[PDB]
RNA sequence: GAGCUGUAAGUAAGCUUUGAUCCAGAGAUUUCCGAAUGGGGAAACCCAGCAUGAGUUAUGUCAUGUUAUCGAUAUGUGAAUACAUAGCAUAUCAGAAGGCACACCCGGAGAACUGAAACAUCUUAGUACCCGGAGGAAGAGAAAGAAAAUUCGAUUCCCUUAGUAGCGGCGAGCGAAACGGGAAGAGCCCAAACCAACAAGCUUGCUUGUUGGGGUUGUAGGACACUCUAUACGGAGUUACAAAGGACGACAUUAGACGAAUCAUCUGGAAAGAUGAAUCAAAGAAGGUAAUAAUCCUGUAGUCGAAAAUGUUGUCUCUCUUGAGUGGAUCCUGAGUACGACGGAGCACGUGAAAUUCCGUCGGAAUCUGGGAGGACCAUCUCCUAAGGCUAAAUACUCUCUAGUGACCGAUAGUGAACCAGUACCGUGAGGGAAAGGUGAAAAGCACCCCGGAAGGGGAGUGAAAUAGAACCUGAAACCGUGUGCU
RNA sequence: UGAGUAGCGAAAGACGGGUGAGAAUCCCGUCCACCGAUUGACUAAGGUUUCCAGAGGAAGGCUCGUCCGCUCUGGGUUAGUCGGGUCCUAAGCUGAGGCCGACAGGCGUAGGCGAUGGAUAACAGGUUGAUAUUCCUGUACCACCUAUAAUCGUUUUAAUCG
RNA sequence: UAGAUAGAAAAUAGGUGCCCGUACCGCAAACCGACACAGGUAGUCAAGAUGAGAAUUCUAAGGUGAGCGAGCGAACUCUCGU
């Protein structure tokens, strides 16, 4: 997946569209990314489960990698990734303003 | 599994012919006479038709 | 061959009260006759054992959820000890 | 241990460390029966070793032949 | 190139940018049974010999290797029985075995129901089944051919000739071929005469056996005699034509990489929809994404990439190798063969006027002024040259792989099998043989409270929806209830 | 639908006390009854974990169920001498060479395999929830090995193997 | 006996002795009969009273009360007594 762990994107899709938030965690085989304060979940906890606390939880659930952009660094603008060869290492370069995403 | 040592004669399979062209399935057998003939140089007794024998081809020793 | 003579120990009600008696239970390889275990115990646990007692257990049916198996084929031995004592634990 | 490591050792060396290595397997697997080992990750990875020690001892007699 | 320890969740312990997991090439390990092969055996086990090694005071025990049969090739011993022949022992051999693709091919052996409105000839059919041998294809194949022209020039396959000519209780039915049009094309090597060498019979006559040379045919060719030409110059080649190799390059296959261009609003749980304004296109194939996306993702067009292995192929190298004439004295040119009789079979052709071709039995030629064929046979003419082999392609089929396609199926359909199916189940066995898909976008899979032993339920909460709560989309009918207007 | 119908598979139960949400049906006790050449005790086939303990009550059990040959969890089978093998052979099976046969294959010799028979060394007591001639206790037997050996022998052998 | 070869051992002491089966049911609810099925299933042991007896009847050792019950006490059917 272009989108990697701790990159800052924007949601394109969704609930939460035009929420910027940094990749919690990606989901490789599942093709679904988590990203902070997006697609939140309230999950009913026993507090008979081993945390002595119970109750509902909320915590982000994971959302499609096709809903979330990169964010340019020059203009913070969504934009698609490209990838050019520099000393024989790859890099992940914004389509907006050419700049190296990380 | 009898056939002639010397030509590899043996037994076909065809027809017996009744007037009324009834057909039942019958053999030809070869005329195979056991003869003691050399070979490997050694006298061995084997199956030979009498067609090979003639005019004394199959020297029998 | 020692350690792969003998699988592990084993811990039961019955095996305790054997093991009082001086008597030690372990799984064997299911290939190994006791003259084998007799010499692998002798030299993995440094004792003088007095005699092995061997038997065989079948396999058994088990099931779980649709799925219908049954569990490995198993030789026991009881190893008798004439001098020293095995610390299992 | 891995390859390079191995390949650093001489052959006795590598034939001592398998018999080293299999003792520790050994020991772990008692402690297991016993229930007293927790780290059982340990298990796997003495069984990699052993592996990994008889493929070194496998190219080299290979190569001497 | 950042996650990872399968399904398969979860817990635990861990691994990984000092490059995990993962993907491709190569290698290592690979229990036991099974042809199964040390012996035995009710497969997956039991019992050994020999050699070497481990352990033991020693015995017991253990490890590794080796030990089937048959064949072939050697070596040594060797009966009745003098010689020597069984026989016997030993060694060697990537020798054979066994399996499968329920296909295609060649061969052995070979039904019946059926049709003939019965039935026997005939048909079904040389089909099914069984068995043997394969090969990647097989078989066939360089005229003792087809013919009757101004002839053609191996074989195989397609079209057509034709449902014709024929065959046929002349019934049912069976059913060509040559010509002509095409696919594909390629031609070769022996046997013999004769020469040289070796060996045996010892005329030690020159007759045999072996090896090398020579030679290959119909326009008769070859030997033989003679005359030119040439020692690989040239030419040919591992697909026949003789048979192994080496070097380098190219291409292909087996992982991958880059890859254009969209935003806003409205409705909604969510936008890809609608509306408005844009953009890319060698890319508007396709799939996915919270509803229908060329521009969100994975891709697509296009372009690039291989450490290693494999395949194909080109050029060198390598290997092998003389090629033509003239002459008509003599010689050679495939024998128990051709052929005939009798009995069968095969030829579209049922014994017929039956050529052509095979088998069994018996008989049995000729030799270039020879022999075979042109559908009885003879003459004439014409065309060939049997009784020895080899040979690519065009043709057949698909267990399988890769990439695709469908006015093909869509869960009683489509495979028997969308699902842990040749399973469950049934049978002594051969064998027979099912049923069974769908929560949601996301698990957010109902905290908590209440009745109940539990099951189950009522709230509360999650969700767009729970009347989506687990075989959980929709939810017909039969069928079973409860209530109600009229009776 | 038939229909709350037929059936619920040879039999003697009763009461008390427990347990439990629930008891004709589970546990325990007393009395009563039934078999006793046996409904008792072994054991070969065959079956294959059904065995023991704790737990459970959806389904199975012709009712019920707190219970079970059911479900769940964890356990349980110990051999020089017993049965079999490392001994023997019968019928039979197989079968180097061999004989025969379209193929496949049939037959058969030597030799193998093959108990239902022959040979063959351990008994009594104790012990667990579940094993016992197997464990343990006591007292034995058999084969083999090592050492020390009364004695005997010491190459035509006269001790010994055969 | 043919053969083989210097060693043989009454005793004594010490030691070695493998694999497979072993649970449980087994005239049965666990085997063969689709069933927790009145059928079938080799062999061994088998007490007392009675008796010729392994018959008969009642008991022992040991096991069992049988996996629907409670009422009522019609016809009819079955099994049984007179
Ligand atoms: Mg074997
Ligand atoms: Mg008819
Ligand atoms: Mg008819
Ligand atoms: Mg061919
Ligand atoms: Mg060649
Ligand atoms: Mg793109
Ligand atoms: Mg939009
Ligand atoms: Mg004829
Ligand atoms: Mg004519
Ligand atoms: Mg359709
Ligand atoms: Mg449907
Ligand atoms: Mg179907
Ligand atoms: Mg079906
Ligand atoms: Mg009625
Ligand atoms: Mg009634
Ligand atoms: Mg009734
Ligand atoms: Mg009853
Ligand atoms: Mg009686
Ligand atoms: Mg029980
Ligand atoms: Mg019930
Ligand atoms: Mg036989
Ligand atoms: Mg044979
Ligand atoms: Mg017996
Ligand atoms: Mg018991
Ligand atoms: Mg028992
Ligand atoms: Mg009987």
């Amino acid at each position: 997946m272009h989108i990697k762990k701790g990159d800052n994107v924007k949601v394109i899709a969704g609930k939460d569209k035009g929420k910027e938030g940094k990749v919690i965690a990606t989901l490789p085989k599942k093709d679904r990314v988590v990203v902070e304060g997006v697609n939140i979940m309230k999950k009913h906890q026993k507090p008979t489960q081993l945390n002595p606390e119970g109750g509902i939880l909320e915590t982000e659930a994971a959302i499609h990698v096709s809903n979330v952009q990169l964010l340019d660094p020059k203009t913070n603008e969504p934009t698609r990734v490209g990838y050019k060869f520099v000393d024989g290492k790859k890099v992940r370069i914004a389509k907006k303003s050419g700049e190296e995403i990380k | 599994g009898k056939q002639c040592f010397v030509t590899g004669r043996k037994a076909s399979t065809g027809n017996r012919r009744s007037h009324a062209l009834n057909s039942t399935k019958r053999r030809w057998n070869a005329n195979l006479q056991k003869v003691r003939i050399l070979v490997d140089g050694k006298p061995k007794k084997v199956w030979v038709s009498a067609r090979a024998l003639k005019s004394g081809k199959v020297t029998r020793v | 061959e020692a350690r792969d003579i003998l699988k592990r120990p084993v811990i039961t009600e019955k095996s305790s009260e054997a093991m009082a008696e001086d008597k030690y239970t372990f799984d064997v390889d299911t290939r190994v006759n006791k003259t084998q275990v007799k010499m692998a115990v002798e030299e993995i646990f440094n004792v003088k054992v007095a005699s092995v007692n061997i038997m065989n257990y079948k396999p058994k049916k088990k099931r779980m959820g649709r799925y219908q198996g049954y569990t490995n084929k198993r030789r026991k031995a009881i190893v008798t000890l004439k001098e020293g004592s095995i610390d299992l634990f | 241990m891995k390859a390079k490591e191995i390949r650093d050792l001489t052959t006795s060396e590598i034939e001592e460390q398998i018999k080293s290595s299999k003792e520790e397997l050994f020991n772990l697997r008692f402690q297991l029966a016993t229930g007293q080992l927790e780290e059982t990750a340990r298990i796997r990875t003495v069984r990699k070793t052993i592996a990994r020690l008889k493929t070194v001892a496998r190219e080299r007699e290979i190569e001497q032949s």
